[PDB]
């Protein structure tokens, strides 16, 4: 659940605005998790296309088949805008609920591996 | 061979309108997950709710633009608009449009939205945006009734050219968890203990959610009646 | 499979999802029909479960 | 005495894969093929 | 934009097999409806099975009979495949009487007929009898549910009777297909098909009906909330 997808279809195409990127992905020219570049900064289609206000929403989307736990995406968690998978958010919440402390749990885990 | 046993007792633990725990024991072997899974599916997908499906902001072209005079970007505002919990007082009402106009130094909350007939805002203290000196925010939000989760590209609704479509989070139910533990009644050792855990936004209580969920299921069972 | 196809049932939704997954894993080739891919898996001794 | 297979009995294949039966599930809990056929035994791939 | 009651199709072959279609259904309801029914169909559907066997001059299961090829373990193994249908719902148990001698191949058809009792598999092999070989049996068949091993029920009519492992479930197999379907402008709808194989004792349709009834009744259990006081 904590491993993230690395996809070869987009493979570092250059884009001006995220709308163009979303369009390219829409046509099927760029994979969701492919490492592209928009506005000179390296990102992915998934991070732009799906932006979740909170974990509950992201996991709700995973439940509806919108995205997969391994898809890299944008989730807003603890006042921070995070680029990560819903699965890593899930792990974070597992540790968090298990120890009944959100802050300490957030400190203990390594989210990015 | 002979089998006769008592109907299970339904146990309820509720904290506020946000959360509840539901225990059903004893159940025959396997029935813990037989009840639990469909209910979880129904509770997440089919429970009637409200959501913000569209947003228009003055002088704003696309979603990834920014707002001069405001620190939050358009993205961050839309996120807060997803956390907005709106309750419709009347069953007839399908869709509403909520207008918000404010300026000067201010911290805009959900309460600032101009009231509409038979529309209740459950979370008025929810923070939409902060405005600076010279900061101007004029926006209209489209609120619809629906079920489950619809991404922005799927409904794709626009009242005008600059309207930004928002991922529609309809489900009043935020999370459903269930676990089956082995329990024993007398000499029957394989019996099931069903525990359900439901998180909602308060618009619909967990008990209300579960009740609506089991009703949907029963009604679907009546579909095997007349060929 | 052919038995199923004659029995009047096409490919299942769940089978489609699993096929997407396996397609990401590089187990089946993209562009082939659901049947072709299911056969591709079956030749690897794997089946939808 | 007629001995049925039970939990804790030792099973093995000819390739050296041995294990004790830890669980007996009812048929409805078993992984099954799309045609409705349940599997008999579940072996962990971690043993390979 | 709310979907409503779907058309319900029924396709049956004999008393053994059936297919039951429900379409259109909302997304995810193919599994939501399909799976619980399958779990209930495989487990909780009541039925009939041989619960005991007495054979003349046979003290236990571990014995052989002169003139009979099969040992008693095999005879019981064959009798465990016996499918017995009851007509009258009030009837709990039947003792099938068999009397035979060889050379002959004794089948399930050779059982002496009883009122409101139908063997759904008369060609089922029972024993192989030889010149001088003589077989006299009384086999107790009961109504029941699920799998009750000989060890548990210990059912013995007379002293030398042998308890038999009883699989009561009339349902041999259950599968369900979820196919993609559409209604009007709506897409990604579910088309649900329940395929049910039984032994003939009860039809797939009956099975489906009482399975639905069991799930319904189970849903009735949520109707009496009770406060949980941990304080
Ligand atoms: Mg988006
Ligand atoms: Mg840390
Ligand atoms: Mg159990």
């Amino acid at each position: 659940i904590t491993q993230v997808r690395k996809e070869k279809k987009g493979a570092g195409l250059e884009f001006a605005t995220p709308e163009e990127a979303l369009a390219a992905h829409e046509r099927g020219e760029v994979a969701l998790n492919a490492p592209i570049k928009v506005a000179g900064r390296e990102t992915s289609v998934g991070r732009l296309k799906y932006v979740f206000a909170n974990p509950d929403e992201a996991l709700l989307a995973v439940a509806h088949g919108i995205v997969d736990l391994q898809d890299v995406v944008t989730v807003r968690y603890m006042g921070k805008r995070l680029e990560t998978s819903p699965g890593r958010i899930l792990f974070a919440r597992i540790v968090a609920e298990a120890v009944e402390d959100e802050k300490v749990a957030w400190e203990l885990i390594q989210l990015d591996v | 061979l002979d089998s006769k046993l008592k109907a299970p007792v339904f146990t309820v633990r509720t904290q506020g309108r946000e959360y509840g725990e539901f225990v059903l024991e004893p159940l025959e072997r396997g029935f813990g997950v037989t009840l639990g899974n469909p209910l979880r599916r129904i509770l997440l997908s089919s429970i009637p709710g409200t959501a913000v499906t569209s947003v228009y902001i003055e002088d704003v072209l696309h979603e990834f633009s920014t707002i001069p005079g405001v620190k939050e970007d358009v993205v961050e505002i839309i996120l807060n608009l997803k956390e907005l919990v709106v309750r419709f007082l009347n069953p007839s009402l399908q869709t509403v449009t909520l207008l918000l106009k404010a300026e000067g130094p201010k911290e805009v909350k959900a309460r600032d939205f101009l009231p509409v007939a038979d529309v209740e805002i459950m979370n008025p203290d929810l923070h939409i945006a902060t405005l600076e000196e010279g900061g101007r925010l004029n926006m209209e939000v489209r609120v619809d009734r629906g079920v489950g989760y619809v991404p922005a590209e799927k409904h794709g609704i626009k009242d005008r050219i600059n309207a930004i479509p928002v991922d529609a989070v309809f489900s009043p139910v935020r999370r459903v968890a269930f676990q089956v533990e082995d329990t024993r009644l007398g000499q029957r050792t394989d019996l099931d203990k069903l525990t359900l855990r439901i998180w909602t936004d308060g618009s619909v209580t967990p008990l209300e959610a579960l009740n609506q969920a089991v009703e949907i299921l029963r009604e679907h069972l009546t579909y095997f009646s007349n060929p | 499979f052919g038995k199923r196809k004659g029995e009047g049932f096409g490919v299942d939704k769940r089978e489609v999802e699993v096929l997407r997954r396996a397609e990401k894993l590089g187990l089946v080739t993209p562009g082939k029909t659901p049947e072709e891919q299911l056969k591709e898996l079956f030749l690897q001794g794997k089946v939808v479960l | 005495q007629k001995r049925k297979l039970q939990v804790g009995d030792k099973l093995a294949n000819r390739h050296g894969n041995k294990g004790v039966v830890a669980k007996i599930l009812p048929v409805e809990d078993m992984p099954h093929l799309p045609d409705g056929t349940p599997v008999d035994v579940i072996l962990n791939p971690l043993g390979v």
